């Protein structure tokens, strides 16, 4: 029947979602920091959208990698027919979540995907981290202190609840985000950062040294 | 293959 | 026609005199040349009456339907965009002959002094605009003698009231040295439309203000 | 067979509406009253469609989302072509419900959605406010006092029933819906009126602090 | 042609000639320029008669259609807006000869004073259009003599009766100094054309009281 | 077996024809009188074609409407290019009916639809009035005196058959019509005539205050 | 439904 | 899923 | 117009005039003509203004564009060439009168000498361009005067501040002999705009440094 | 099922490449050496992509070669709107894993084929040798050794594990690499290197007289 076809289906999403390495994305005092276990060197999974909308990712390479690509098209698009400071990580969460939506109802095989867009303030203005989280069938969460995505959340989701201090510099997130993720060595690590601070495009990735020196 |  | 528009401390004043004209003809004694396109923006048109009008109406429906599909305003910078785009469309016409040049006068709520939350921008057939920093603006074939004026006029400014008898004043000179704009008919009583925007938004100031206002420019020249 | 199909269309599309938050509308002396059982801040069950005709509706969000959008559409060219005061409620009330009809027959899932349209007269006149009814099949219904949509609708139903009053003030009004509601916190509560009595768009949004001291 | 139309306490009237030329050539001599589009409007076409004759037959299609439709008829402002649109779009034919400009006279129900709701409407190649307030109106090749005669003529319309002798005189004043009008032709007994439009709708003025209105006219100039 | 399927169609379409309000349509002095049994104030089941043709529908409304609309296209625009006087109740009969059988062989569901079409002769001439009956197959039926259609047809069908009377007064067959259509309340009744003596437009509601001044 |  |  | 760019040992300058003309007719005094369009390119644009406003705007969101899809700026050769068909692609509007032509400053991070990592580009209307190898270039109406002044002034060039210095002058010379140039206001302090990059990107030079360079030349002239 | 229609195109794939010329590709002092096994004289599995890019690949020719054909084309068009210096071994081993996994979901047959994709660095600069495998599915892999495609790969793959050392010069690597491959002959081998000493093109093929001499 096309009841049980659509549990299939739900299963066969749980599935792939659940095969795949975590990634977690957290409020702290300078803006918004994504921690992600990414073995490769060239593949990542934590991209710019716009000026100051980050975006993280967990599933099937290929796919949340295209929705990727598709949400980087909408805002520059918009951002020229009207301004930059119009795009907001609302926007394009909300896009995320119809595209989903139609897209797996008329398609195939659903994404096996699941989607974080945050968003911090502008330069020298006041205002809370964003979180949003998609889910494949097209659910958007509004989520206030952390998002995690990928592989077995409930551990790390939890360590996250005991470890989490709103305020929390930078190295003190960092440490968080990694323990919490272990529930790892300095080598395939993707890690950036919303930083509130810069003038105009806010996320900023950190590799190498840098980090070494940071853990 | 290549999950992530 | 003439349109200017003057910021004071705290707030825009924008007005339109009435006249309109075919040749040498006077066809049209009460034209309203000033609208009020949104509760921050009003919006002046000198040209072509058709496109005139067709313009403001256009941009109006535009502005509020963002408006209801986003839940928020544009920004000052995107309203400015929007109506600068709409001019760029026109310029083939403009060319034939129907040209269409808005003077846009609007509030910023989000500025950060609102003593200085005052905007006026004025557009060019090609669609390229100018943020104005000297305070005032006309468009329009008594534009010059309008700007003229103002400039000796407007160390007077410094309220809503002082500046809207400057805006009244400018617009009788311009009509005093141009036939094509139309001054106080005290005959028929039809006087220039006013419109002042300040944090509150934009009001049609009624007509006996800009009545007394009138008598009294007129009376000190005599 | 096609009629056991169906009926078994039409008991999913039952399911759908029943399993979602509570709506109502009711008419009280200035114009129209929504009250909406609503968490999120962002997602709206309540709009804005015309200078004074507005929605309400109980389903899935992204379809009946996609209503509304389609909605306004609507009116903003028909407004263009003759004018303001020509787009009544009735006409849009009609629009949906023969597009709704037509594209559940020809489309896979039917939209699991409940539409209400309100409308109140222009300024300086004086007529009563319409309320109309549009379920998801295409059927409409005109109502008199109040339209109650999705959830459970019988205990709701009833209460205003007794509740109602008509020519109630706002606070009366709202505290008979909240009331009849409930059968809450200040929290997660999307109130807005169409207030007869604005020059020329009606509808306003009332939340917040003032909502607190209302209630 | 020459198609006068005037408010008159408690409703309009609208009159118009009956000749057609072509260069110094009298080739009509009982064309029927004034149309009752509607129960509430009729419409004047001065210009190329091709393209007039079809504006009025098509734009009366447009407002009953309309309203079979929507179980309504459009209000004045809709109405006024379709036949700007129709005017708009035969600018292009305008400009190579064919011009058809309409004046159109109607009688608002929904106003708020039934001793005012009579309503002129005046267009322009371009489709703009004006909402005379000086009481008359006017198009054609004789309009500007036909609008000097109203202007001293108009202080003595006080009812449907002497609103239209008054048209009727001046038509005879337009005729008189173009040689394009047709005054009335006593010999063949051929006179100008009338409709009236009041809370009750629009009727055709009765030739016999237009013929008995020109005949006092013609005596008393002699 | 096709066969079978055919009949199926055809009693689907029966049962949707029999469970809907009943309309008549008869001849009297003055033209032809449509009295409907309508509760709504909105939806309207009688309406004007062209300047002498009227018609009455009875089935499925968004469908029935549907043809309204598809009957009041074609007649103006054959109007528009040859004239008004040649457009007559017979080619619009005539069109329904293709359309019809056309449709339903090839569309999925059957219209459950039943359609009059009037025709009275036009200002200062003498001519009988046309009476047509489009059933929902395409078949179409000449009547010299009434059509009944929607609902149960037999007792209105006898009734009129022992109470009709040619050039009845429009009181009389008002009566003899509702009388017939009871085998009601001043409420929910929709009246209509075909007046022969109007100029040009011969189609006619008779509503409210009057209508109870004549019942 | 809304037979008519 | 998220029925509103 | 004019716009000089140089090389100095260590990185380019860039500056510009304010003023922008209709005719004889001033009718602007502080536009700003050089643009940051990325970490380490600079963009003149001398011209129709509409047109060049929307080059710099178009340009700038290219580059970062495809900075943001493959996660590396272009080669300075890659950005040379789109800015190139950019302004190909403007050509049969540049024939009409809507000419835009750009000059292009850069710093090559990936060049094998940093002292002479800088880079001049210019183009013509048919998008061909050169890479300047004589240490300067200029565009605009007043670009001879400019390139000749700094045929002599160029030895002085030592550093970054003495580059500064040479270009504020070259551009005084251009407004000396051209009208459509304007030259330091020091009634109303607008000054010409700069723009420096050296290793660390690009940097706006604020507007100090350049009051009293140019405050330094003109009492020098005296 | 669907999903036992999926392990059964996996394993018809699997099959497929099992069946077919074992190629080899390994870095060395001077570049990346390629060293199939191949009898024919006009059919090739090594081929020059870009100035600096090679593709080696194994399984069924004409798809194999049809994928050659579509890189070859992508780096044209891409260096004649940018640049020579922009195309690089990454976006191309990218661009053949997307296209093969959109194809193989889109199409009846999956590629039996299995690519390697290499770089070296340009002239006058220093830089390690880039080898990617891209499998049947769209998988990519990064090699930082040597990469061995189609047949049995295992003991190719252990010989060359033992065998391998950094450096190695061009005759010692090509012993090496025929060495474990035949875990032969002059004839049907092809030998072809990418020479980071070359100026541009970097591909060059060793074939007779000389790979004699060199064997």
């Amino acid at each position: 029947s096309p009841e049980q076809a659509m549990r299939e289906r739900s299963e066969l999403a749980r599935k792939g979602i659940a095969r795949a390495k975590s990634v977690v994305a957290l409020a702290y005092a300078g803006g918004v920091l994504f921690v992600a276990e990414n073995p490769s060197r060239s593949l990542q999974k934590i991209s710019e959208l716009y000026d100051r909308v980050g975006f993280a990712a967990a599933g099937k390479f290929n796919e949340f990698d295209n929705l990727r690509r598709g949400g980087i098209q909408f805002a520059d698009t918009r951002g020229y027919a009207y301004d930059r400071r119009d795009v907001t990580g609302r926007q394009l969460a909300n896009v995320y979540a119809q595209t989903l939506g139609t897209i797996f109802t008329e398609q195939a095989k659903p994404y096996e995907v699941e989607l974080c867009v945050a968003e911090v303030a502008h330069y020298g203005e006041t205002k809370r981290p964003e979180l949003y989280r998609i889910t494949y069938d097209g659910s958007i969460a509004d989520e206030p202190h952390f998002v995690v995505m990928g592989g077995t959340t409930e551990p790390i989701a939890n360590a996250l609840k005991e470890s989490y201090a709103e305020n929390a510099s930078l190295t003190d997130a960092l440490r968080i985000a990694v323990a919490a993720l272990r529930a790892l060595g300095v080598a395939s690590l993707e890690v950036a950062v919303l930083d509130a601070n810069r003038p105009r495009r806010a996320f900023r990735r950190i590799t190498g040294s840098a980090l070494q020196a940071l853990l | 293959g290549q999950y992530l | 026609t003439t349109i200017v528009a003057l910021k004071y401390p705290g707030g825009v004043v924008m007005a339109g005199d009435r006249r309109s004209t075919q040749g040498n003809m006077i066809s049209g004694r009460d034209v309203r040349k000033v609208y009020i396109t949104d509760d921050y923006t009003a919006t002046g048109i000198a040209g072509t009456a058709a496109v005139a009008v067709e313009f403001a109406r256009l941009y109006a429906v535009e502005l509020e339907h963002y408006e209801k599909l986003e839940g928020v305003p544009l920004t000052f910078a995107g309203k400015i965009n929007r109506l600068a785009i709409m001019v760029r469309g026109n310029l083939a016409a403009a060319m034939q002959g129907l040209l269409a040049l808005p003077l846009l006068a609007g509030y910023d709520i989000h500025a950060s002094d609102p003593q200085s939350a005052g905007r006026i921008v004025s557009f060019d057939a090609a669609g390229g605009w100018n943020i104005e920093e000297e305070g005032y603006q006309a468009v329009g074939s008594g534009s010059l003698f309008a700007k003229s004026s103002m400039k000796k006029l407007y160390s007077q400014v410094t309220d809503g009231d002082s500046g809207l008898r400057v805006a009244v004043e400018a617009l009788y000179d311009a009509a005093d040295d141009d036939s094509a704009t139309g001054g106080p008919d005290l005959v028929r009583g039809i006087f220039p439309t006013a419109v002042i925007i300040d944090a509150d938004g934009a009001v049609d100031v009624p007509e006996s203000r800009i009545a007394e206002l009138a008598r009294a420019i007129i009376e000190s020249r005599s």
